RNA sequence: AGGAGUGGAGCCUGCGGCUUAAUUUGACUCAACACGGGAAACCUCACCCGGCCCGGACACGGACAGGAUUGACAGAUUGAU
RNA sequence: AGCGUGUGCCUACCCUACGCCGGCAGGCGCGGGUAACCCGUUGAACCCCAUUCGUGAUGGGGAUCGGGGAUUGCAAUUAUUC
């Protein structure tokens, strides 16, 4: 129905390549196997998100603080 | 850089300061410090020595300009000059009370 | 000193003795014959040679490598 | 080659492109209207040049 | 086991084509990188690992081949590979999987160990 | 005729001076002349510290030159610029001659 | 250091025609600014002026950057016998 | 007497502590803590894992133009032709 | 509105008017200024006027984070920035 594909959320996926709007349940199961295949491919970022610490490279010394107990 | 150069160059002379001036195709500078023999060298040599080395280190035509001297007056009115007579006479090793008493009786009879 | 890690040495070049026996082949006749092939780079002289190596030829300072 | 790798970090920007032209340390410097100096050369030679206090 | 795609498309599919619609199918940060110039000032040292992974063995694991370089763009030509980058201290030994495209292999290896706390 | 003399220099007492002789020379060559035009003089405002170290409290300094041009429109030729531009020569103020 | 004849010899008749010449101190400088016609460095030129200067044919001084090297009389000798040259030619140094 | 506040919330920066092959160092109440003009991806760098160049001048004594050494190519090689 | 700033010894990083492309940052040409001359009458924000919102962790607050697109640079991953 003419909507511009640079306003979508999601562009160029790595499974299709297709512009696609996504949704509640979409984006929560999309998360959830984006976190999967970062533990999976085991990088930096996927470290990060299973340490739960700064994923975007920002200080943890001063701010931060409620991380855990 | 020219008034550090000339102080770093003529520590030992007793130089006191650098007249800078601008002229179409007559740039002069004129170099005042107390003693007038000693600045020439030998026949003219220093004199020459340093302005080859203004000339084609500073960037200038060259022939166009001439180094000056001469002999400023009133040696006791000068605050360089003294500092560098008490240098010399610091640095062949006195007492220091004695220079001091001595260089005040001459800032005092030079009329200050 | 002597430290811990073990150092290569430089590359002490070998002295070779009589080499300007090892450049013309004289006989009784007062022709000459080189031995090595000439390096024809206008960088270098007519007088300079190639190495010796087992395969191809080398140059001097031109460090030109020609094939067959 | 170690004529061809001594100039291999490209000095054309950043700040080892400039230095101070008095003590050549790179710290501190004033590019303001081509000084190229050090804080503290600009002072030792401030009235020198002709900069005054007066405000 | 099931599977694999970069973009809806294969790993020969990608092989098949070159540098010019490789960049069309990469993103934008990628882009730059390739698109700027020769590959001859800085990126020497990269034709020239790119030539060594192009050196093969026959049938087994292939070479390990340990760099100095973090900056890797992973291509798809040097899939199912071994290597070993420096990260200052040591070799992170890394297989090649082929989802390692589009990152950098200096990503792929930690520099600080994870870090623990005690009494303070 | 329509040659433009641009007088610039730091202190103001000799270019003020140096103008007076310039409009002097005018007034005794019996011509008209255009009077002294003055710009906004611009500023050299720099602002550095005092502790070459990281120690002490932040003081600061207010270094500043002041500039001061006034330029002369002639109507004359140019051999009478060059002559009043060969005399009375000074160091302290340069004298800018370029014809348009 | 290993010099080429003819940079060191340059740098001989440079010094000899003009008793006094200058150098900006930096190891990073890949031309001469005054002798640009032939491919010369300066650190070459330092370390030959301070070879000079350790056997005692020339003199020193340093303000900002630039090295100030100052021949003397017994040094317009070594010139004269390292130039080889007859004892009659004297440098505009001590010419009017 | 009052005005804006800080200290509580999130973020940036600095210090201590923990940690690290290294997380370089000085400054600890006014009179140190967005200070060293210090907003560092590489140079900065002074910190670490690693490898080459000498930038050991000048004198004394061993070696001399028959050579005292620098400059390099199919291939093992760090990291690099 | 007002302080200012704007083409470098080594040196290569100057300020932008004007017309196209694109929502966007940005992309090529036509120019001006070694400066009260050109950006520039620096059409700045706050403020003023008129709708929407209605005491609700709410169009407050925008931390955390996923994808995509551009510039600087030899190199941006430990998101440089937008
Ligand atoms: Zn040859």
């Amino acid at each position: 129905y003419k909507i511009p594909d640079w306003f979508l959320n999601r562009q160029k996926d790595v499974k299709d390549g297709k512009y696609s709007q996504v949704l509640a349940n979409g984006l929560d199961n999309k998360l959830r196997e984006d976190l999967e295949r970062l533990k999976k491919i085991r990088a930096h970022r996927g470290l990060r998100h299973f340490w739960g610490l700064r994923v975007r490279g920002q200080h943890t010394k001063t701010t931060g603080r409620r991380g855990r107990t | 850089e020219l008034n550090e150069f000339l102080t770093r160059e003529l520590a030992e002379d007793g130089y006191s300061g650098v007249e800078v001036r601008v002229t179409p195709t007559r740039t002069e500078i004129i170099i005042l410090a107390t003693r007038t023999q000693n600045v020439l060298g030998e026949k003219g040599r220093r004199i020459r020595e340093l302005t080859a080395v203004v000339q084609k280190r500073f960037g200038f035509p060259e022939g166009s300009v001439e180094l000056y001297a001469e002999k400023v007056a009133t040696r006791g009115l000068c605050a360089i000059a003294q500092a560098e007579s008490l240098r010399y006479k610091l640095l062949g090793g006195l007492a220091v009370r004695r220079a001091c008493y001595g260089v005040l009786r001459f800032i005092m009879e030079s009329g200050a | 000193k002597s430290y811990t890690t073990p150092k290569k040495n430089k590359h002490k070049r070998k002295k070779v003795k009589l080499a300007v026996l090892k450049y013309y082949k004289v006989d009784e006749n007062g022709k000459i014959s080189r031995l090595r092939r000439e390096c024809p780079s206008d960088e270098c002289g007519a007088g300079v040679f190639m190495a010796s190596h087992f395969d191809r030829h080398y140059c001097g300072k031109c460090c030109l490598t020609y094939c067959f | 080659g170690h004529q061809q790798l001594y100039w291999s970090h490209p000095r054309k920007f950043g700040q080892g492109s400039r230095s101070c032209r008095v003590c050549s340390n790179r710290h501190g410097l004033i590019r303001k209207y081509g000084l190229n100096m050090c804080r503290q050369c600009f002072r030792q030679y401030a009235k020198d040049i002709g900069f005054i206090k007066l405000d | 086991f099931r599977k694999f795609t970069y973009r809806g498309v294969d790993l020969d599919q990608l092989l098949d084509m070159s540098y010019e619609q490789l960049m069309q199918l990469y993103s934008a940060r990628q882009r730059r990188r390739l698109s700027r110039g020769l590959r001859r000032k800085q990126h020497s040292l990269l034709k020239r690992l790119r030539k060594a992974k192009k050196e093969a063995p026959p049938m087994e694991k292939p070479e390990v081949v340990k760099t100095h370089l973090r900056d890797m763009i992973i291509l798809p030509e040097m899939v199912g590979s071994m290597v070993g980058v420096y990260n200052g201290k040591t070799f992170n030994q890394v297989e090649i999987k082929p989802e390692m495209i589009g990152h950098y292999l200096g990503e792929f290896s930690i520099t600080y160990k994870p870090v623990k706390h005690g009494r303070p | 005729h329509r040659i433009r003399i641009t007088l610039t220099s730091r202190n103001v007492k000799s270019l003020e001076k140096v103008c007076a002789d310039l409009i002097r020379g005018a007034k005794e060559k019996n011509l008209k002349v255009k009077g002294p035009v003055r710009m906004p003089t611009k500023t050299l405002r720099i602002t550095t510290r005092k502790t070459p170290c990281g120690e002490g409290s932040k003081t600061w300094d207010r270094f500043q030159m002041r500039i001061h041009k006034r330029l002369i429109d002639l109507h004359s030729p140019s051999e009478i610029v060059k002559q009043i531009t060969s005399i009375s020569i000074e160091p302290g103020v340069e004298v800018e001659v370029t014809i348009a | 250091m290993l010099m080429p004849k003819k940079n060191r010899i340059a740098i001989y008749e440079l010094l000899f025609k003009e008793g006094v010449m200058v150098a900006k101190k930096d190891v990073h400088m890949p031309k001469h600014p005054e002798l640009a016609d032939k491919n010369v460095p300066n650190l070459h030129v330092m370390k030959a002026m301070q070879s000079l200067k350790s056997r005692g044919y020339v003199k020193e001084q340093f303000a900002w950057r630039h090295f100030y090297w100052y021949l003397t009389n017994e040094g317009i000798q070594y010139l004269r016998d390292y130039l080889h040259l007859p004892p009659e030619i004297v440098p505009a140094t001590l010419r009017r």
